[PDB]
């Protein structure tokens, strides 16, 4: 990157480009984890004024879409790096 | 006919990849040991700052912050890989002292030409009574 | 008849003084 | 040092042989706006020396006494406020 | 292949490593780049900028935890108190320059990571402390006013 | 700086100089003891006061004993 | 007690101007390499 | 040389360079830096000054018949809020303080806005200087004296001394509210001069270890 030395190449946006791409296939039940991840973000406040309350069907959208999205852009950093998993 | 042996600062160092055990700020402003040795091979040894390096082949030359840490590494160069080695004194200013090997000859040998220092001609109990040398910043073993 | 405020006054300027002669005497105790 | 390969003691740069480095001091003059450091340098003048240092701190001291005799009392301190009645006791005490 | 952990400056027999917190470019820069590595700027202006952070930084908490923090003479209350905590610390700098630089040695030259030679700060030297001390007791006590005029303004707070 | 001092009752084994872990005593010719040599402590600056030397001292009483007295950088083992 | 304002300004000197004075001279006593 | 008390050692470091040197210092204040010696002596002469203005105002007002000088401050009729004046005074007085602290940066004693000396009328020596330390000196006493009478008293400078005139057996100090206090300073003092000679005489002045007040 332009500062620091870490190995997140470019290259490698296709980690958070293609998460939503299969995060957004729908779960029969609801319409989508990111369809309603995104609603719950746009109606329950613009997760800024007020507040998610405590313990609301956000609190639990949010972690599991940032959960599922850290361990893909983890995961495929540490593979296109390994080169085929050369290590 | 012996002389103290000259400290090679051209003399490589062991492979290793640091540590955190290494010499601290004490070797800048107080002292610090070096210990050089020679050994036929290249091997892996232990390091007494924790960890494993590797002796090249000829002249190894390894600096640590107290001498008993030099001498705790010649002690298991003797006895695992049979390798002698030199012990030196280094200060800030640039002044190197040798140590162990002080006559070439190891002192659990007799060299005969040492200095018997220290080694009262009494036994342990005969003594000078701690009353007989009162307000003297002396104990009875220095009498 | 309680003590009044000039006797305290006056009994911590007797301490003061009282201190002034310990100060002295620990002073001469450490030569 | 002369570590151009595994010589990590060099007597004739013992200084580079014990690690005495900075690590991240960098020497630059260029930084502090004239103007603005010359007002502060102004106005911490005389407040180099350990007297006159020592004064500023002996003006907290000065504080702390003035907060008991004065400063406790404005702040409506419980210990400095009044007291409402009392009680008597385990037998027929006070 | 790449190894991200090295020893320190090359040398493996000094009590230090280098990994991607000590040695990381961007934390390098910020962590050179504070006043207290600033081996050619005068140590008065370094410490007066310590102080008024410092200073500016430690009303909060007297304000919003204080004894008499449901009160609305809070602020003042916090602002006396971070003067008193600023001037506290500040007689802790003179007692530690005043035990620290006392005398003189040939001490043993500095270089930088690459090896080239640089003079020791001035910080550590018995007139560099102490205009250091006096820069951070202009500026802490002016960051605790500071503090005190933020409570004020700040139109959000 | 500790005290280490040799006593006559030495026997010359040469134990306490195989067991110091800094280098202290050494052996020296002597004539009272069959082995002809005897104990010294010429390097007891640097001497630490572990006592394993007396731990390997074999008569009764010891022949070497050490009295801890003044620390200094080295006797207390510091490294920093 | 007769003069009620005494302690509010003896137990702050006793108790903070004191033992910091104390404790700063101490500090700077036992350190002074040539006393 | 006349010192603090007849027969009075005075301080190695009292040597008598400085003036108004009388050998007094018990608590060893400027007997380590010279500077900061210096430094005791332009604060001493500051506040000496300052008395001998306040004493001499003081005196002029109760001389005229006007009220005490202490409840003077809110018999003030005129014009400017009390604000407006606040900031009037601190402001001119930030800039004839910054003018002292030049003049003394620069000849070492005090001056008046640019000017390093201010000595029109050329009255500038070591034997004038030494008349300004004592008049201070003394002003200084007689304004801490002012004060000390009219809280003890109910009178001012010329009221405490007439009533002093009329009856001095019964209108003193020692028959005050603070009587009982000052007989215990007095006879304290009055054996102070005398133990310090025990000192000299016994242990002799061969300097101490310690001073009273370091700092
Ligand atoms: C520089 C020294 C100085 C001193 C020693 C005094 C002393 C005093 N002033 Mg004062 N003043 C001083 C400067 C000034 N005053 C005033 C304006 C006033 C006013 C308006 C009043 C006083 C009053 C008083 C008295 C009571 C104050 C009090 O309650 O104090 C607590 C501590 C008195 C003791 C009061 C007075 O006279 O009460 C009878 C009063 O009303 N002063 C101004 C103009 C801004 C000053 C400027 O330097
Ligand atoms: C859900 C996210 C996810 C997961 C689970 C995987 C998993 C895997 N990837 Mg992959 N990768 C991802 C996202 C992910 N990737 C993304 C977004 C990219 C785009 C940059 C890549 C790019 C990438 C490359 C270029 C390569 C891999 C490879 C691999 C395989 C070996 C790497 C490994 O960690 O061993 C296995 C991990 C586990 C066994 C984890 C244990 C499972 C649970 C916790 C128990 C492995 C099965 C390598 C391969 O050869 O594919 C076969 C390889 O070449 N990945
Ligand atoms: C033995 C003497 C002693 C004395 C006289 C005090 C006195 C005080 N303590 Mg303290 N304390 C002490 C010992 C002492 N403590 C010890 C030994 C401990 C460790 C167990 C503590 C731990 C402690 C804590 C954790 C706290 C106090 C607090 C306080 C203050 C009470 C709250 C208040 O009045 O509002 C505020 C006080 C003021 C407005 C006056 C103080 C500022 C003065 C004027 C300094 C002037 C300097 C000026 C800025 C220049 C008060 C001034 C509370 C506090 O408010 O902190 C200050 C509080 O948080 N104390
Ligand atoms: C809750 C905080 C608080 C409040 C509301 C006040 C309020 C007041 N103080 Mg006060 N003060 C405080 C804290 C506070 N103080 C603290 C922490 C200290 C210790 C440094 C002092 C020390 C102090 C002194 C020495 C004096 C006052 C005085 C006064 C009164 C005149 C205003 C003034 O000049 O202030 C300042 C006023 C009613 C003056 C007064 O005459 O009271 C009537 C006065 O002389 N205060
Ligand atoms: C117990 C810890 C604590 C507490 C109670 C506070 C409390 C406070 N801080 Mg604070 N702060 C803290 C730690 C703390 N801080 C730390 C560790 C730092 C970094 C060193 C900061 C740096 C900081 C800054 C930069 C600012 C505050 C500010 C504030 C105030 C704004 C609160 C608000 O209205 O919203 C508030 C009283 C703001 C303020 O206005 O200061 C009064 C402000 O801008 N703080
Ligand atoms: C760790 C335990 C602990 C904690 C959290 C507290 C907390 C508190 N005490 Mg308390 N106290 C304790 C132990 C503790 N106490 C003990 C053991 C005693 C008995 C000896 C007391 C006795 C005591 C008294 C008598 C009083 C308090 C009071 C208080 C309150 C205000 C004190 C204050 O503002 O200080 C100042 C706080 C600071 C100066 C902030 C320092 C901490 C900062 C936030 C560290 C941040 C580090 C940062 C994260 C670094 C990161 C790097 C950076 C680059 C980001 C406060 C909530 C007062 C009160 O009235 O209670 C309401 C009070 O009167 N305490
Ligand atoms: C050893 C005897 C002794 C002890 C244990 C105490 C204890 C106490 N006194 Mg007290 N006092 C004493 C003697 C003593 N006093 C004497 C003889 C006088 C007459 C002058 C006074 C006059 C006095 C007043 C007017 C007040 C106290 C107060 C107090 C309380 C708070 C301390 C303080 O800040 O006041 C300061 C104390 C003084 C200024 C004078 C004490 C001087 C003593 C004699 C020093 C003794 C030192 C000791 C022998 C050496 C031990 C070594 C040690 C210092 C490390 C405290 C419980 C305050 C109070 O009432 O709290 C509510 C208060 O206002 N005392
Ligand atoms: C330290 C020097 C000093 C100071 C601080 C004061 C201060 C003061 N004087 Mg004063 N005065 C002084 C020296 C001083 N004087 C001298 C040397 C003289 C002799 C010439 C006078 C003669 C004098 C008179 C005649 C009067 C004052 C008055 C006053 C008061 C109001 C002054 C005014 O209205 O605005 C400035 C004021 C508190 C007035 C007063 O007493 O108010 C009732 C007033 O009548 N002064
Ligand atoms: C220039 C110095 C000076 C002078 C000339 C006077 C003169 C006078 N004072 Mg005074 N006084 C002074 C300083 C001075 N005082 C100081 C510094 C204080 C603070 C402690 C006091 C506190 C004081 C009180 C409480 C009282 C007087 C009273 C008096 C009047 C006579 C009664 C008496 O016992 O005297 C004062 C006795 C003293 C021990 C004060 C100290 C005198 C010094 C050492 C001056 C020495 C003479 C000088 C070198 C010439 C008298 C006209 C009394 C009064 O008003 O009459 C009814 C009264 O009750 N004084
Ligand atoms: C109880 C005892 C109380 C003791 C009180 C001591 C006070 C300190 C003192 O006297 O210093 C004496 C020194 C002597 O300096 C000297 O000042 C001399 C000039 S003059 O004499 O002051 O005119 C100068 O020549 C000389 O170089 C210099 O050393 O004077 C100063 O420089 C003090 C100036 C203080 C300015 C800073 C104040 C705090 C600022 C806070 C900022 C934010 C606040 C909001």
């Amino acid at each position: 990157w332009g500062a620091y030395e870490e190995p997140l190449s470019l290259v490698a946006g296709f980690l958070g480009w293609f998460a939503p791409s299969n995060i957004k296939v729908p779960a029969f039940g609801n319409e989508s984890l990111f369809g309603a991840f995104h609603a719950s973000m746009l109606e329950n406040l613009a997760n800024f004024p007020q507040g998610p309350a405590l313990t609301d069907k956000f609190w639990i959208l949010m972690i599991t879409w940032h959960l599922g999205l850290f361990l893909a852009l983890t995961l495929g950093n540490i593979g296109q790096a390994a080169r085929k998993q050369g290590y | 006919a012996f002389t103290p042996p000259t400290l090679q600062s051209d003399t490589p160092s062991p492979i290793f990849g640091g540590s955190t055990g290494g010499l601290l700020s004490q070797a800048q402003v107080e002292e610090f040991h070096v210990i050089t040795w020679e050994s036929k091979k290249e091997q892996i040894f232990e390091m007494p700052t924790g960890g494993a390096a590797i002796m090249r082949q000829g002249p190894n030359l390894l600096k640590l912050a107290r001498k008993e840490q030099c001498l705790a590494l010649l002690t298991q160069l003797r006895t695992k890989f049979k390798i002698d080695g030199y012990i030196y004194r280094v200060f800030p200013n640039g002044e190197v002292q040798y140590l162990h090997p002080k006559d070439g000859v190891y002192p659990e040998k007799v060299n005969a030409g040492r200095s018997g220092d220290n080694t009262n001609m009494r036994r342990i109990g005969q003594n000078k009574e701690p009353v007989q040398i009162k307000f003297s910043g002396k104990i009875p073993a220095e009498f | 008849m309680p003590i009044a405020d000039y006797q305290v006054f006056t009994a911590l300027f007797l301490a003061l003084a009282t201190g002034i002669f310990a100060v002295r005497l620990g002073v001469a105790l450490y030569k | 040092k002369y570590g151009e390969e595994s010589r990590y003691f060099d007597l004739k740069d013992l200084e580079n042989t014990v690690g005495s480095w900075d690590m991240y001091g960098q020497e630059d003059k260029s930084r502090y706006n004239g103007l603005q450091s010359e007002f502060f340098e102004r106005a911490a003048n005389g407040l180099s020396r350990r007297e006159y240092i020592l004064g500023l701190v002996a003006i907290g001291g000065a504080g702390i006494l003035a907060w008991g005799g004065k400063g406790a009392a404005d702040v409506r301190l419980p210990t400095v406020g009044p007291q409402q009645p009392a009680q008597v006791g385990p037998r027929g005490r006070l | 292949k790449v190894q991200v952990v090295q020893p320190v400056n090359g040398d493996p027999f000094i009590g230090m490593l280098e990994t991607p917190v000590t040695s990381s470019p961007a934390i390098a820069w910020y962590l050179s780049n504070l006043p207290a590595y600033r081996t050619g700027v005068s140590p008065l202006l370094r410490g007066v900028e310590i102080g008024l952070a410092h200073g500016y930084l430690l009303v909060g908490p007297f304000i919003k935890l204080g004894p008499l923090r449901d009160v609305e003479n809070v602020a003042e209350i916090v602002g006396c108190i971070n003067g008193a905590a600023t001037v506290l610390i500040l007689t802790l700098c003179l007692a530690y320059g005043a035990v620290t630089f006392q005398g003189e040695g040939p001490q043993v030259g500095v270089k930088t990571l690459s090896g080239r030679s640089i003079p020791r700060d001035p910080l550590q030297s018995a007139d560099g402390w102490n205009k250091f001390t006096a820069g951070f007791a202009v500026g802490g006590l002016s960051g605790a006013a500071w503090g005190y005029l933020c409570t004020q303004i700040l139109p959000y707070y | 700086s500790h005290t280490v001092k040799i006593y006559d009752t030495c026997i010359g084994c040469t134990q306490c100089v195989r067991a110091c872990p800094t280098d202290v005593l050494e052996m020296v010719p002597w004539d009272g003891c069959k082995a002809n040599q005897i104990a010294s402590a010429p390097r007891t600056e640097d001497c630490v006061g572990c006592k394993r030397c007396e731990s390997a001292c074999p008569t009764d009483f010891l022949s070497v004993r050490v009295y801890l007295g003044s620390e200094t950088t080295r006797s207390m083992g510091l490294a920093y | 007690m007769s003069a009620q304002f005494l302690p509010s300004i003896l137990v702050p000197l006793v108790g903070l101007v004191f033992p910091a004075v104390a404790m700063a001279s101490m500090f700077l006593y036992i350190e002074k390499e040539e006393i | 040389r006349p010192t603090w008390y007849p027969g009075a050692t005075p301080p190695k470091y009292l040597d008598g360079t400085m003036l108004g040197d009388y050998g007094f210092d018990p608590l060893r204040l400027g007997s380590k830096d010279k500077d900061v010696l210096k430094y005791y002596r332009e604060g001493e002469l500051t506040n000496g000054r300052w008395a001998m203005a306040a004493v001499a105002g003081i005196l002029f007002t109760d001389l005229v018949g006007l009220g005490p000088w202490w409840e003077a401050g809110a018999k003030v009729e005129s014009s400017f809020d009390l604000k407006t004046l606040i900031i009037i005074e601190v402001v001119t007085f930030a800039i004839l303080e910054g003018f002292r602290v030049k003049a003394y940066e620069k000849t070492g004693e005090t001056g008046l806005g640019p000017f390093a000396p201010f000595d029109p009328l050329n009255m500038r020596s070591d034997e004038t200087r030494l008349k300004e330390l004592k008049n201070g000196r003394l002003a200084m006493l007689a304004f801490l004296g002012f004060s000390s009478q009219a809280a003890v008293q109910g009178k001012g400078p010329i009221e405490c001394l007439q009533a002093h005139l009329a009856d001095p057996g019964h209108n003193n100090i020692f028959t005050s509210s603070v009587g009982n206090e000052a007989l215990a300073a007095v006879l304290v003092l009055s054996i102070t001069p005398c133990l310090i000679e025990a000192k000299n005489r016994l242990q002799g002045t061969d300097e101490e270890e310690f001073r009273p007040l370091p700092w």
